[PDB]
DNA sequence: GATCTGCTTACCCAAGCGGCATGACCGTGAACCACCTCACCAACCCACGCGTTACTATGCCCAGTCGGCTCTATTCATCGAAGGGATCATGCTTGCACCCTAACCAAGATCGGAAGAGCGTCGTGTAACGT
DNA sequence: ACGTTACACGACGCTCTTCCGATCTTGGTTAGGGTGCAAGCATGATCCCTTCGATGAATAGAGCCGACTGGGCATAGTAACGCGTGGGTTGGTGAGGTGGTTCACGGTCATGCCGCTTGGGTAAGCAGATC
């Protein structure tokens, strides 16, 4: 129900910090969150984007990488180094 | 029943939407509306996401200011309900429809 | 490979107009202002998008950037902070 | 040694001088115009940021967001007049309900 | 590699409020405000220099433009700050 | 016994007469003295070239006429004919002043 | 010295200004409001013109200064220079 | 420099001075350089606008049985045309008066 | 002795071309001069802004045409754009 | 309650006409600034490469939207009333034209120094790669 | 946590060329008050209609549920756009005569138009009727 929302909020708040320059692979963040949640039910991949959009206002969804190998990336966040 | 008396849920919604800074118009229908409107000027012209976002923010701010002026006109007219003539007067005084 | 859009201005739903009015400070809304608020929004968007498309066309570009919309709004005496 | 510190400022006066000379405002630009412009810009920025911080501390927050900037701007008569036509993106509106519509 | 006013706005914010941070949307709005006010004052100074058949923009033109644009006590305080900065600049 | 016009006829005659003419409606000397008095608060012993006063008068009359047009539009909107101070206040507020 | 000249804007001037504006009936308390509005507008325009004429090292308010002051507020005036 | 000195307003068929407009554009603090075809275009636009407003003013002056265009005629020609009124909405014309418009509610029954 | 320029020589020529038998008063000529100056200032300022936005250091006919389209409303913009294009074509076609 | 008249009081206009009064034009002239001349680089234009993107089309699902019932709070539509305003009459108070305008200030050249522009060198940040 | 294709960016030192603090007239402008004169303005009656407070009646907008469905996210494909980089064509000035332009002015005249009657045409209120 809403327990997953609170857990995702907390994980994003103390694991991701807003930074206007750096860009992160979009799949890596969700995989790390799922690995964290596999220690006690993880949020759906279509709702994790909504949660991270609510938490960070100024975040973009770029599609980086070379031709053919373009993968999605969050732009505006990085790891909190903790 | 416990039905709320009319006129208080309106004030609750006013206090909710005045202290909140999200976007009121849904993003996708507004983007489609912008694309349709620009379909008449030049065809095969794409829109950046930031351009649509800026258009939405500006349009929402403009409509909110216009509705503030309309509410002022309605209150001046000894009313509480805003009406199409109120919007027309508000746009006429500001210098938008001669 | 494209689509044509028609009957779209009524995609600005009545609850959206109600929420805009609530943020404005309106307590009671007459049922006839939705068809007028939609027209007002349409004409304002038409003007702003016409100016933005002119700015883009002069730049020999085929996509409307955010700076084009910012300059189009600035031309009509409506500055916009937040998009450069 | 840097010119922005010889005037005891935080804003850059070299960048302001370059923007004033390359912006095609006049044939020549005096050596005292970038300093004055940088000082005015820094003062205005400091005033708005101080008001924004005061408005953000009221909400028990620690980060200034566009809502706090709009609250600071609209709650000061001089700043509201200066930024009168300006629209702040995702800044909302200042809460003001007309006294007629309140119940009694 | 685009020049901006992020570092200096952050320095000013730390000077006034050493504890409160600033978001990225708020930083963008501050950058836009700085650019717009700079453009306003520079344009007013250019018009002032053109009206009097002058060619240079000195501190006097900027001061009069500040008097014209900024209202009320803001103009007085900005003029005082600009004069203080100018007199500190010429004195080495 | 004397020919007494009913209230409104002379007002309409004045409306039709003063829109057909372009002359200055405020007296020149009182307006010049008022301008001098206002300007003495910004600079003592400040001379006025005798064309800036005329430009000020033209601009002020045009502003007042536009404001009264807006005031009449607001007064008619409230199912009224007489223009009241609240009409002027509402017009000036909606204009953005 | 001059004092209390706003009363020089007489009632038969504010009226006939409303008449040019197209007003049929006029309230009794609107003359003072019009005098106040005229005073504030004149104060703004004259202050701008005085700054314009002070930057020019002059002591007479030229009509060009008034025209520029009006243009600064968006009320461009035709007939005295441009 | 052996030529007949054909003025630039004669090549383009205009009446407004191309050379004076070019000089103003150069010493107007607009850009470092001004293309040769820009003064011609600007002078043509200015001449067209002047011709249109003067035609409307002359039309509004013949109705009043007058030979001399006065400011009132310019105001009448500007406030009537929709495009001109939109272009010069904020502009005040000295001694122009106002358009004779009376609301339908003030009129008697 | 304080030689000041004006458009009163050219406005009269344009008026005589349109209305061959209609003079213009010296007070309306001042208004027409101010109108010409104001429209020139608007168009030149918009052209300079357009040149600066695209990092161009030259005002071509493209900048003036775009400024005209931005400023002049609707039909006026189309007519003035056609006039300017015709004048430029005639100018470059006749050296 | 509104259909016609018994007519008696306030605004344009083609005259005649005077009389200014403003505009067109003729030379003056005289700065004065647009114009036509070889060169010469910065400014602009154009071709090619990829990274990235706007617009397409699935997949999920619940929170927002659409629509019908009920009801009452809000907006009209009348009635009186009386009290603001409109209109007209007298008596001026003061604005409106011309001047003895004397002081005063806005301009057109003067003394040099003060100062800014334009080139030559020199101090501080980084588009990614290992322990 | 540490260095680089050394480029962006700014600052320092040095010619070269413009540009201002003080005067010096110079005369054009404006405000040192003064005379008359009539024409808007002040003030006061008077009565007129409009606006403003009840007061029922309509009515439609606001809650409130019940279905229901699409926006708001994440994925990819693809034709295309846009920036970066490298070569390859063009306007202001090194300016310098050179002469048509246009700007001021004295003046003369043509006529445009702002005011005195003359008499018309329009609106507009003050009095006559009854279920």
């Amino acid at each position: 129900s809403n327990e997953e929302y609170m857990y995702a909020y907390r994980w994003i708040r103390n694991h991701l910090e807003e930074h206007t320059d750096t860009c992160l692979p979009k799949q890596s963040v969700y995989d790390a969150y799922r690995k964290y949640c596999e220690s006690l039910r993880p949020l759906s991949t279509a709702n994790f984007g909504k949660i991270i959009r609510e938490i960070f206002p100024d975040i973009k969804a770029r599609r980086l990488g070379g031709r053919g190998q373009s993968k999605y990336c969050y732009s505006g966040i990085r790891r909190k180094t903790l | 029943p416990h039905r709320y008396r009319p006129g208080t849920v309106a004030l609750r919604e006013i206090r909710r939407y005045q202290k909140s800074t999200e976007l009121l118009i849904r993003k996708l229908p507004f983007q489609r509306l912008v694309r349709e409107i620009a379909q008449d000027f030049k065809t095969d012209l794409r829109f950046q996401s930031s351009a649509v976002m800026a258009l939405q923010e500006a349009s929402e701010a403009y409509l909110v200011g216009l509705f503030e002026d309309t509410n002022l006109a309605a209150i001046h007219a000894k009313r509480v309900t805003i009406m199409p003539k109120d919007i027309q007067l508000a746009r006429r005084i500001r210098g938008e429809r001669a | 490979h494209r689509k044509v859009l028609r009957d779209n201005i009524q995609g600005i739903t009545k609850p959206a107009i109600r929420r805009l009015a609530r943020r404005g400070g309106v307590k009671r809304i007459s049922g006839l202002i939705y068809e007028e608020t939609r027209g007002v929004l349409k004409v304002f968007l038409e003007n702003v998008i016409r100016d933005a498309v002119t700015y883009t066309e002069h730049a020999k570009r085929k996509t409307v950037t955010a700076m084009d919309v910012v300059y189009a709004l600035k031309r009509q005496g409506r500055t916009l902070y937040g998009f450069g | 040694k840097t010119r922005s510190s010889r005037a005891g400022l935080q804003f850059p006066v070299g960048r302001v001088h370059r923007l004033l000379r390359k912006g095609n405002y006049s044939e020549r630009v005096g050596a005292g115009a970038p300093v004055y412009l940088a000082a005015v810009l820094e003062y205005l920025t400091a005033e708005i940021l101080e008001l924004a911080g005061n408005a953000a501390r009221d909400n028990k927050k620690t980060r200034i967001i566009p809502r706090h900037l709009q609250l600071a701007i609209r709650n000061d008569e001089e700043l509201n007049k200066l930024l009168g036509r300006v629209t702040i993106a995702q800044g909302g509106v200042l809460p003001n309900i007309q006294a007629v519509l309140l119940p009694k | 590699r685009k020049e901006s006013y992020s570092v200096y706005v952050y320095k000013v914010l730390k000077q006034v409020h050493p504890d409160t941070g600033i978001s990225s949307k708020a930083m963008g709005i501050m950058n836009s405000f700085v650019n717009d006010i700079f453009e306003r004052i520079a344009g007013e100074a250019s018009r002032l220099a053109h009206y009097n058949k002058r060619s240079t923009i000195t501190s006097r033109e900027i001061q009069t433009a500040v008097r014209l644009l900024l209202p009320g006590e803001l103009a007085k305080h900005a003029v005082s700050e600009g004069t203080k900065a100018v007199t500190k600049y010429t004195s080495a």
